[PDB]
């Protein structure tokens, strides 16, 4: 149900990983501070890798063409996007941070 | 260098020298025009990159000059003087320049001017291949011609024939176009599938990873920058189109196998092999004129070891391959490349399309192109580079 | 929406939206055909609001979806692929959408691809009323037609027919060619006016009570918004031309009262009761297509009981009506809209135009679309929404 | 006033207001027809410094109104109305006004309006003079028809005869080279030189004392502004064009000698003396009509002292001097002009331009122009001038 | 019928504008700068706006159709597209009361 | 070799002298600050003299077109100049200004 990614302590804040799944699309987890989220790793808007974007507080920046989303919620934050982003379940347990195995 | 919104350019981080080039790559060499064409003390006119420029053939040797005299800013080529075989001589005050260097070397209307021997007319190297013309667009000593071309278009052995003609798009749409997997679907109804009895299908179910749909080629023995498009490597080729579950379409099923792998390389020029029959190669030039316009240089080589084989390939190329490939093919490529021409021309097309899979092969191309491209031409090269201290 | 210079908007305070609103009003209703026009499965393109639209009858009923491809924007009608009856598939790379709400199906070069059921092309709704294609290029559920419609327009017992062409001006250059009481001069050399024996004044000038003779509408209950030039109930006629004091020429004496009321409605139609017989009424749109042009559509109403009426009526229309009125009346509209390009292109013709006292009407209108226009289209929505 | 872009006209010091002049210079007489071009009561169009005019001849005198009317901006003359005599009436709502001062003295759509009277079109003055059509495109009172024309064109036994025409360039692309002297060298071969046996070098060349050749003008009585390029006095002519000190091309060695004096004056007009033939004059005008076009105004003077010369010189003008010289010398500066409009066309040829020795003469006049025009058109001007307190 | 009874003084604060209608004659408008009035024709020479109904900024009226503007005392044009300058009439104030010209000023 | 041009107080700072010389291209010295240096005359990019120029620290302007050069190295400094200016050395003694004879 849940998959570990990494620990809390690896990620510096306002940083983006992501996490390749055998058999599946890849997600990413974006620490905001102190708390860890989790989306689709691949942008709605097109093929692009989220995961090498740039994060703004709670919104991460996709490379190709410059939409956005919140990495919360998974809604759009700038044009061109319009389709909401996956959003998974994260959970840090002793240090560890985990990310579920289906979206929320 | 700023030839789009800084806003846009803001937006394309993964490509934003790529978007930027609008008007081309400066410092690569590019065919224009093919031997046959220019003939001995007979200047032809042409425009490359936004530039206008003259050739001339001198002694068997071909000279480039930019087609803008110095003084006025006149096109030579209004009406054409050449008074000694190795000079030319503006119509409008007689500054006249040397071929060889560009050089002012006289003034018929003032022999004691002060600015004979002080100016120069920009001249670009040109060098003659395969019955082909390439002008190296750019400044200082050139790289070779290997360097700019597809693997094998050099082999002394191939035999090249072509056909070059004027495209209403920009340049970079003819190079996506071609390299783009799926486009494959505009040909489906080719006279050359049937009558070739080609096996094509209507595009591809990409397997394997991101990585594995192309292999990018960032030095060759000769320096060249490339990207192979490897989508049929895992991929499933789709031959049967369906909607809601409903097949509506089929691809075909011939048994000559062609286009086993497909590279396009900077400049722009792609390379598909076998093409278009398992025998031989097809390269091809999406030439930047201006930013509305390129050249469609086609060209089909074909390995011939003497006299015999070449004048038979040449009869093939001239009754088959020319009007049943060149012409029968690629023609969808003109109008399919002239479609995408709106949603581009504001530069919003960069921001706004939405890709799918198989653009892998077009994004490792753009990232390629602004990776290793040797210069972003500007309008100021064509009007005159600026600066102030 | 940002389409003028600040700095000109800022002069018309009065009404900056209207002088804003090249690109027309978004969310409003808008004829772009006739019904007779648009065959069952054969798609039909037409550009409005300076959007590229097509329309298509599946079982009779009318579908709209914005003709270019999610893909690389290439517009779908380049190479008609109608595969099954009730989608369009793109002739580059096969994306398919569904006419009734525009979701990507699939996609015949990928059927694995990630986006297919995940976008959505642009879908205007359409309605079909009088034998008029009536497209909604705005968001969201539409508001009933009638909304945007003139009164009695879809009267039951209104038959109604007409023509449309495009026209090189602006819409607004249409809208107030037509609302504006003094510029029937132009007409007074029409083959209607004699041939119809019309009573028709060089000037329909303004009386003394003005706001007696201006209504402008905003308590319509369907919501209609518009603005009346009451010309005949409380305007003044002026029959005789003079300079110097010398008549120099005079109107028409004839014995058919036309013209009584004119009304301008949003997004852009006007209502010319009665015209151009004492016994019909002329509804006329100046459709934005693009910020040079519009579909000048033209209808005449005239009621109808019976099929034996309606016929009769159509044969007069095709043989007098349409001849003589919506184009020997008419044509001279044309060139006037197009002679007054040059001054607005500009924008500038906003700010230096020297209006008169009959010109208070169209004051009003451009005042009501400022305040009542349900969005102003921008050059954004054409190539795609922008926000950070 | 912000005609072009600012920096460059900050990289032209010595001649800023020139450049910004694409217009044309306010406050100047212009010819713009010939007199027997407009007759009675038949109103004429035409553009001015980029203003669309009406001119209209009433009991004889010509009148010209700005072609807008002030109401809705349409053009009076899509549909000309003249009720009266001394008026014409807008055919959109009939606001009508006086030709003799641009009144608005009635509106037939409604007399009563208190616009009557109250708002006035803009109106020009103008003066025929030697059967041409002079307007003052300026505000207030006029100056003297004499300061915008060259010496000896007023004269009294002056007869003059002329051609006009629409050409494709900016008015100072034609002024340039018109006054350049070294451009002859593109009149080499003209049926002119030979069919009149003319003597012409293939190039004035400066001669040794600079500011002696070239005569900067601003003292005349009657306030005419110009230069003159002193070519025959101080000039050296050329006539063995050579490359490598090998001769190429001479130089006509007829016996007729002409263009001893050539001078350029304000608004733009040139006086070319003696020319075509050495007891003849030529005065040609490069009029303005928008920032892209010009009034190719030609004309050639020559004293007759009554109805039997001038009827006599008529027919030789139509005969000999229009075919052979207006057009068959002149015919080449009209594709010379329209071929430097690409390099200037963006404004930045003013700036790129590589300038010798003879080019002296037109770097005075660039000068001379940007201290002596009396106002530059502006956009504004056009579309309405604008302030805000 | 030489003087036309507007307002009592106090009836206007610095900086506003009051127009003044008359029978069989074009609209006034009045304009207090600080404690001075003026007065000139209502109607815009540039069209058919009221200025009573623009803003008033110092001496200076803009006209709220195209953004011209006059001065308040003189009644030329300030600001383009107006270029006809504006009929001025006379104001005074006798006890407390202002009243305005029925005639405009000469020159 | 040398020319003798002119005493150094003949010359204000931040001026520039024009220097004919009979059967040769004319020469400019330029006066920045109290140093003093040489160049050829004419504007590479025409006939201008630059002697009638702007000279903004040791980058003269030319007149004509905005072009400009360092008057130490003579190396383009603005566009449209492309072609290098003449350098000539200079030296001052005793209050006297001489320029080299020939480029170098
Ligand atoms: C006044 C009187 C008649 C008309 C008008 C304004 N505008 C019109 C538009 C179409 C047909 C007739 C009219
Ligand atoms: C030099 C020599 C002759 C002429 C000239 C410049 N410019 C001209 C313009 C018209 C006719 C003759 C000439
Ligand atoms: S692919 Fe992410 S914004 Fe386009
Ligand atoms: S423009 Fe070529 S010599 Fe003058
Ligand atoms: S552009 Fe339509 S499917 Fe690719
Ligand atoms: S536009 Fe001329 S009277 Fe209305
Ligand atoms: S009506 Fe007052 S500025 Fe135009
Ligand atoms: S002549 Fe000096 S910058 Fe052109
Ligand atoms: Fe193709
Ligand atoms: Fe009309
Ligand atoms: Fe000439």
């Amino acid at each position: 149900i849940w998959l570990k990614v990494c620990a809390a302590s690896d990620m510096q804040p306002g940083t983006i990983r992501r996490v390749n799944r055998v058999g599946a699309a890849p997600l990413a987890v974006y620490r905001v501070g102190d708390q860890f989220y989790a989306t689709e790793d691949t942008c709605t808007h097109g093929i692009a890798s989220l995961s090498e974007g740039t994060l703004d507080g709670d919104v991460i920046e996709c490379p190709f063409h410059g939409g956005a989303f919140n990495v919360c919620t998974g809604m759009p934050a700038s044009s061109p996007c319009t389709v909401p982003l996956g959003v998974f379940e994260v959970e840090v347990k002793e240090g560890e941070v985990y990310v579920a195995g289906e979206k929320k | 260098m700023a030839n789009v919104d800084e806003a846009i350019l803001k937006r394309v981080k993964g490509w934003a020298p790529y978007v930027d080039a609008k008007l081309g790559f400066r410092n690569h060499w590019y065919p224009v025009m093919f031997s046959k064409e220019i003939n001995e003390g007979e200047p032809k006119t042409l425009k490359l990159l936004g530039e206008n420029l003259l050739v001339n053939r001198i002694d068997g040797k071909l000279y480039c000059l930019k087609d803008r005299c110095l003084h006025r800013g006149v096109q030579l080529s209004v009406k054409v003087e050449c008074k000694t075989k190795s000079t030319i001589t503006c119509w409008y005050h007689a500054w006249t320049y040397r071929w060889e260097d560009g050089v002012l070397c006289d003034i018929l209307t003032n022999p004691t001017s002060a600015q004979i021997g002080r100016q120069k007319l920009k001249t670009y190297p040109v060098q003659e291949a395969k019955g082909c013309v390439f002008i190296y667009l750019g400044d200082g000593d050139p790289p070779p011609l290997a360097r700019d071309t597809p693997p094998n278009f050099l082999d002394d052995d191939m035999e090249i024939l072509g056909k070059n003609q004027i495209i209403k798009s920009n340049w970079r749409l003819a190079v996506e176009n071609g390299f783009d997997p799926s486009h494959i679907y505009i040909h489906k109804d080719s006279i050359l599938v049937k009558d070739n009895d080609l096996a094509l299908p209507l595009g591809f179910a990409p397997g394997g990873d991101r990585k594995q749909q192309t292999r990018v080629v960032d030095d060759d023995v000769v320096g060249r920058k490339g990207v192979y498009d490897l989508i049929g490597e895992h991929g499933v080729p789709v031959f049967e189109g369906t909607i809601g579950g409903e097949v509506v379409r089929e691809g075909a099923y011939g048994e000559k196998i062609v286009a086993n792998d497909i590279s396009i390389w900077l400049p722009g020029v792609l390379k598909v092999n076998p093409f278009p029959n398992p025998d031989m190669m097809q390269f091809e030039w999406y030439v930047p004129i201006d930013e509305n316009t390129h050249y469609y240089f086609q060209t089909l080589g074909k390995p011939c070891a003497n006299d015999e084989e070449r004048k038979k390939y040449e009869q093939e190329f001239e009754s088959k391959w020319k009007p049943m490939a060149l012409e029968g093919f690629n023609n969808d490529d003109i109008w399919a490349r002239e479609a995408m021409v709106d949603f581009y021309a504001d530069d919003k097309g960069w921001v706004n399309e939405i890709l799918f899979e198989s653009d892998e092969a077009i994004v490792a191309w753009r990232k390629l192109a602004s990776e290793h491209n040797q210069g972003i031409q500007t309008q100021a090269h064509v009007s005159g580079l600026e600066h102030h201290h």
